[PDB]
């Protein structure tokens, strides 16, 4: 039989009509322009670290490393933490955990330079066995 | 007689819960043409007609044969078979695509994503559709070089692991590069808003700059170069309008 | 807040799943290359460093066992220098590399140096300049720790 | 077996996403219609994308032209089998049509003063055939047809033409001489779709794949000309199968005729520009029907080149590499990739290859399909148009002119959407379908799908293509052809001994290619029988036993008091092959070539002369 249901037009996108109601401008641009410029200003920082040492470097190594890495592991976590394969709630939960990563690393570093040897006297020590 | 041995993704969707098996074919390089596609039509006609895939042009121009030959995304049609018969060349459909069948990936996403970028000419005041040629000096239109040729084969895209992972939200190399082609068309006034469409953190900026896409393009274009230039538009530097239709025009 | 297309994008992914259709083999089957693997290494280093900075950072706070005990509870079964001078190399390289490749990636972000020759140069002149510095930073002060082992005058 | 059917109802349904295909869609959508567009491949994959040399228009960005000189060379190229009304549309409009592309967005290559760059091409000249050689060909450098298809495609998205990609047009929806829609196999899920629509338009391109060797794509099996043969329509001029001069010796993929309009030329065994002898003034820029015959003789007479003395060289290596970049970029490569040739240091292996099909479904100047008994003229078939390669307004007649074809899709594709924004009144609602509407369409699909038999879908084609190539070649004789048509026709039986294997629906490439063969046989046959009967020599078609061009007079002796030859005994007339697809036999008839212009007041009917380039 050619005796069966009337069908529907196939799922297709419609660039114009789907344009009408949805016009926000939330440009991630400006934020991105900085965190490159930041890793671009992290450059002279890292060879100065081979050279200048002590508790004053230590601080702002760990202070600047934090900021790069917070963004970094956000970047990472937004990739692999696909809402498709993870489902919505468990994907907020890797996204929350990514500030819990950031915040922690710091407590851990801050502490390290305060009640252990600091990073610059660590990287001395290991380089001596 | 040297017998080259192929290994090709098979999926049968009609069969009840079927798993994707990798199939083994030998083919006589003596009674078969130079490219891989040649060998694929050989094995369909001669061995096994169920071996299903997409093909046209046959001259490197449509992009319907895009698939994954010996690890890389490239055009089966202009792909030389590995002349070394002791190796064993093996073929897969564009990575992280939903396979309808055998070698035929559900392209529809990739296609819709195209449609997004509004891939026609647009101007700030209406113009008479059948009237005069908008001026574009030779130097302006050299900017579209590297850009219009894209056959939309989706090799790049299906090679960019960004796209594999977040295809929903990341436009992905092929598709972006085209959008750029519309923002530096010295004749297109939508530069402004056409950039506004891909401002957010995923659709555009999800290029973690891997470069896989330019390496795999069979048409030897360069999608990264564009993406780059787009990042520059989303942040610092500008599109620059054309010198006016110098009169007698 | 999804843009018109990505809404649609999501819906597609829903269909494509409901259809029980499988996913075309990717990293399993995609050939090793100097593009992605550079990046991937840039990934691994990036994380693995910050990885350390957590299990290290916090690691030592929330433990007894301070870092100066840890240097001795290793030098206490001191293994021949070469072994050790490789852990030096491993520890240095990740920084050596991720920084090199870093400046690099930014270039790519700025459209600059995005052609396949000047790309592959990139990959080498970085992967090179790293492995070189990393050894020259582990091996050079293992030098003035031997030139001092026997003082000629 | 058991199948699943769907219904839609559209204003206009277009079976093709070609250049013709999409220009219709997009004028028709922007005019405001419920447009469905149905294509067995994704629209950037359509053959139009292969187009290389470009598109004809008198824009004079190089040197003052008149749209009329283009009309001229077009009638010339037509070998007076070409309806001049049709060509009048083609040429006046071309000036605008092309310009419209630039306004759409086609990255036309540029003059220093930013006008569309124009190359020379094969078969065109200024001054009503009495100037120099023309620069009237428009081109995105080298791969023009691609840029136009992607442009025409881009714009197809703005006009809401809900696209039906990867569905296979099976047959027309026929109810007493009027077309109500199509019926399609959906590839992606083996379901069947019934398109109730007020009109239908068939833009399926040519049938080059009916040959062993063609420049065309694997998909050019001309399913359109089947769909309409199978809906009882009679086809015309099938026998006019342009062989392109410059197809790559081995694999058979077009090197542009553009290569010649930039200064490349043909070279024999002893390497002398052997057209400086076959066509003194036009030379290597003669019409293709005459250059490809010119080539073929040099072969049979041993002046060939290669290890075999059976193809010739196309030499480009003299031209400055700085012009081979910008003017011929895309074939510097498609030569390097397939024939090992660095086009700046050696010549290119080229043999004539089946290329374009003037032939198609009969249409009036408005692109509407026609039935025609000797008696009551040519009666319109309502609800049905067709355009492009696949159509036969014969804007081409016996020989296609270079670069006319993309124009002939853009132009008439556009002349569907203009001529339908005409006589479709916002009342006449969506036609209802007959009971059992193409149940016989699907019954064929089934027959084919489970086709047990003993001859593979594969093999059968192979032997058809091989005969078809031997028997319907450049030069045809009554002995070759007559046995051909006998072989061929024993084959159109073997379809009842046909053999599939892929039993399934969802993407069944084995089964579509068997459908594609089924069609291509109805194509193959009607072609060669027309060509066997044509006792003349005009255009692409050329007989070794009827070497004179046979017209209603003789246009060497200045006509003055000649009695007109009678319509039966001369061949300046169209060929309507009419086949019932069941039995599979053909019976001919002949429409008269339409000689008058669209508006005699604007320009004059250009009357038959000596076909000499
Ligand atoms: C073959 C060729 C032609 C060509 C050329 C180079 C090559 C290799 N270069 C040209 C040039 O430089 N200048 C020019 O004027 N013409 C040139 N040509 C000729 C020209 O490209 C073509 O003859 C013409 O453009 C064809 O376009 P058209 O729109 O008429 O048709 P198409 O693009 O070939 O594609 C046909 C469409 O129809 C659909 N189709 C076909 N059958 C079916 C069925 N079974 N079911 C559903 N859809 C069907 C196809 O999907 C396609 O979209
Ligand atoms: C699993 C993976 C394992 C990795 C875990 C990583 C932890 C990451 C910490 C990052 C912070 C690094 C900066 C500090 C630093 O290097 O310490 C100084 C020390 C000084 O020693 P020392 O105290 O001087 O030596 C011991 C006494 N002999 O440095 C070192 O010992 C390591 C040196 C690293 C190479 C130098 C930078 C190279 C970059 C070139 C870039 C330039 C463009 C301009
Ligand atoms: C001058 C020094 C550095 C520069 C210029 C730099 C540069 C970059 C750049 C451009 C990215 C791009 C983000 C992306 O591809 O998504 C990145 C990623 C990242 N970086 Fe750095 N980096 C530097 C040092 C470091 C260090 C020392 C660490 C470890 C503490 C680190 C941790 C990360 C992490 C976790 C990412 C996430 C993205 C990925 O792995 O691909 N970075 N870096
Ligand atoms: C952009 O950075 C990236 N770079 C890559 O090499 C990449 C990949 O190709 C992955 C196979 C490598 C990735 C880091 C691993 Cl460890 C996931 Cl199991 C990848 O998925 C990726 O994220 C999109
Ligand atoms: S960028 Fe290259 S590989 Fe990708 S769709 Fe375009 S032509 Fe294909
Ligand atoms: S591979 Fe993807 S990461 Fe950017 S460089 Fe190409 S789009
Ligand atoms: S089929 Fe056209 S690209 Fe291979």
């Amino acid at each position: 039989t050619s005796a069966a249901v009337t069908g529907a037009a196939p799922p297709q996108f419609d660039p114009i009509a789907a344009e009408k109601g949805f016009k926000p401008l939330h440009s991630h641009g400006t934020l991105f322009k900085i965190e490159r410029y930041f890793a671009a200003a992290m450059v002279p920082l890292i060879p100065a670290a081979y050279f200048i040492h002590g508790r004053e470097m230590d601080l702002c190594l760990a202070l600047a490393l934090t900021l790069h890495v917070h963004w970094g592991v956000w970047g990472v976590v937004n990739d692999y933490g696909r809402p498709f394969v993870l489902g919505d709630t468990l994907a907020a939960a890797v996204r929350v955990g990514a500030y819990i990563f950031t915040a922690c690393l710091l407590a851990g570093l801050l502490y390290f330079n305060e009640h252990d040897v600091g990073l610059t006297r660590a990287f001395e020590m290991v380089w001596e066995l | 007689k040297r017998i080259k041995t192929f290994e090709i993704y098979r999926f049968n969707p009609e069969e009840p819960g079927a798993k994707p098996k990798l199939q083994k074919f030998d083919v006589d390089l003596d009674k078969c043409g130079t490219m891989v596609l040649d060998a694929l039509i050989k094995i369909k006609n001669e061995v096994d007609p169920t071996l299903t895939f997409r093909r046209s042009c046959r001259e490197g121009i449509c992009g319907s044969c895009a698939m994954n030959i010996a690890g890389e995304n490239t055009l089966a049609c202009i792909c030389n078979i590995d002349q070394n018969t002791s190796k064993t060349t093996k073929i897969y459909p564009l990575p992280h695509m939903f396979v309808i069948k055998d070698l035929v990936p559900d392209m529809n996403l990739f296609y819709a994503q195209y449609a997004s970028i509004q891939p026609w000419l647009q101007k700030k005041t209406k113009i008479n559709l059948g009237e005069k040629q908008q001026y574009q000096s030779i130097k302006e239109q050299e900017k579209l070089d590297g850009l219009y040729e894209c056959i939309l084969c989706a090799c790049c895209s299906a090679s960019c692991p960004s796209y594999w992972w977040n295809a929903d939200k990341y436009l992905g190399p092929a598709v972006l590069m085209q959008a750029y082609r519309w923002i530096i068309d010295s004749r297109d006034d939508s530069a402004a808003e056409r950039l506004a469409r891909m401002q957010d953190g995923f659709s555009a900026f999800k290029c973690h700059t891997i470069m896989n896409c330019t390496k795999t393009c069979p048409k030897h274009l360069n999608p990264a170069r564009a993406i780059g230039e787009i990042k520059m538009l989303l942040t610092k530097m500008k599109t620059k309008p054309a010198p006016l239709p110098t009169p007698a025009n | 807040e999804k843009t018109p297309i990505q809404v649609w994008g999501w819906d597609y992914l829903m269909r494509q799943r409901a259809l029980k259709r499988p996913i075309a083999p990717h990293l399993t089957i995609y050939k090793p290359q100097m593009t992605w693997m550079v990046s991937g290494l840039h990934r691994v280093t990036g994380c693995a460093m910050a990885g350390t900075l957590l299990i290290g950072g916090v690691g030592f706070s929330v433990l007894p066992l301070d870092f100066t005990t840890f240097v001795e509870f290793i030098r206490g079964l001191g293994i021949p220098w070469v072994i050790l001078d490789t852990f030096k190399f491993i520890i240095a390289f990740p920084i050596a590399f991720h920084t090199l490749n870093g400046i690099r990636f930014i270039g790519f972000d700025m459209a600059k140096g995005t052609d396949i020759p000047s790309i592959y140069r990139g990959a080498y002149l970085v992967l090179g300049l790293a492995a070189l510095i990393s050894l020259a930073v582990v091996v050079y002060p293992r030098w003035e720790r031997h030139k001092k082992a026997t003082l000629p005058t | 077996a058991q199948y699943k059917v769907i219904d839609h109802a559209y204003d206009v349904v277009i079976i093709g996403a070609g250049g013709a295909g999409l220009r219709a869609a997009m004028g028709l959508g922007e005019a405001g219609f419920k447009t469905a567009v149905v294509t067995k491949m994704f629209p950037t994959r359509s053959h139009t994308t292969a187009a290389q040399g470009g598109i004809n228009a008198a824009l004079g960005s190089m040197n003052p032209d008149d749209w009329k000189w283009h009309f001229y060379d077009t009638a010339k190229g037509s070998d007076w089998l070409g309806d001049q009304n049709a060509m009048h549309y083609l040429t006046r409009n071309a000036v605008e049509a092309v310009t419209e592309l630039e306004n759409f967005g086609m990255p036309f290559s540029r003059t220093p003063e930013g006008k569309i760059y124009q190359r020379s091409f094969g078969g065109q000249s200024n001054n009503y055939g009495k100037g120099g050689v023309a620069k009237r060909t428009c081109c995105v450098a080298d791969r023009t047809g691609h840029s136009m298809l992607h442009t025409l495609y881009g714009n197809s998205l703005r006009c809401h033409c809900t696209f039906f990609i990867e569905y296979f047009a099976l047959d027309l929806l026929m109810d007493k001489g009027r077309c109500v829609g199509v019926i399609a196999l959906c590839l992606e899920d083996g379901t069947i779709h019934r398109f109730r629509s007020k009109r239908t338009i068939v833009a399926t391109g040519g049938y080059g794949r009916a040959y062993f060797s063609c420049t065309t794509a694997h998909m050019n099996t001309g399913d359109g000309t089947a769909l309409a043969t199978r809906a009882g329509i009679a086809l015309e001029d099938l026998e006019f199968i342009q062989f392109h001069p410059t197809g790559i010796y081995g694999v058979g993929c077009l090197i542009t005729e553009g290569s010649r309009g930039e200064g490349g030329f043909l070279v024999n065994s002893e390497g002398e520009r052997f057209m400086e002898r076959y066509a003194p003034k036009a030379k290597d820029l003669a019409s293709r029907d005459v250059v490809s015959r010119a080539e073929t003789i040099e072969i049979m007479e041993g002046r060939g080149v290669g290890p075999e003395k059976d193809h010739i060289y196309l030499q480009l290596h003299h031209l400055p590499a700085e012009q081979l970049h910008q003017r011929l970029p895309g074939i510097s490569e498609t030569a390097k990739i397939f024939a090992g040739v660095d086009v700046t240091k050696e010549p290119i292996p080229v043999i004539p290859t089946v290329h374009y099909n003037m032939g198609g479904i009969p249409t009036n100047y408005k692109a509407q399909v026609i039935k025609y008994t000797k008696e009551g003229g040519d009666k319109i078939v309502p609800g049905l148009y067709a355009c492009g390669e696949c159509a036969c307004h014969s804007v081409h007649g016996a020989n296609r002119l270079g670069a006319n074809s993309l124009l002939d899709a853009v132009v008439f594709g556009r002349a569907c959407s203009i001529n339908i924004k005409e006589e479709l009144k916002p009342d006449e609602k969506i036609p209802e379908l007959p009971e059992g509407a193409g149940e016989e369409s699907i019954a064929n699909l089934d027959a084919v799908r489970y086709a047990n038999g003993d001859v593979p879908t594969a093999e059968l084609r192979l032997t058809m293509q091989k005969t078809m190539q031997k028997h319907a070649g450049v030069f045809r004789r009554g002995d070759i052809l007559a046995e051909g048509v006998k072989k061929m026709m024993d084959l159109s039986k073997e379809l009842k001994r046909l053999k599939t294997t892929d039993r399934s629906l969802i993407w069944n490439s084995d089964l579509t290619e068997s459908l594609e063969l089924q069609n291509l046989m109805l194509n193959a046959t009607q072609t060669i029988v027309a060509a066997e009967n044509r006792k003349e020599s005009r255009g692409a078609h050329a007989r070794d036993d009827f070497p004179k061009r046979e017209d209603e007079y003789d246009y060497s002796k200045p006509i003055e008091g000649q009695t007109k030859r009678p319509f039966e005994k001369h061949w300046r007339k169209h060929t309507l092959t009419k086949q019932d697809p069941r039995t599979g036999h053909i019976t001919l008839d002949y429409r008269p070539v339409i000689d008058k212009t669209l508006d005699p007041a604007e320009v004059d009917w250009i009357p038959p002369i000596i076909r000499s380039y």
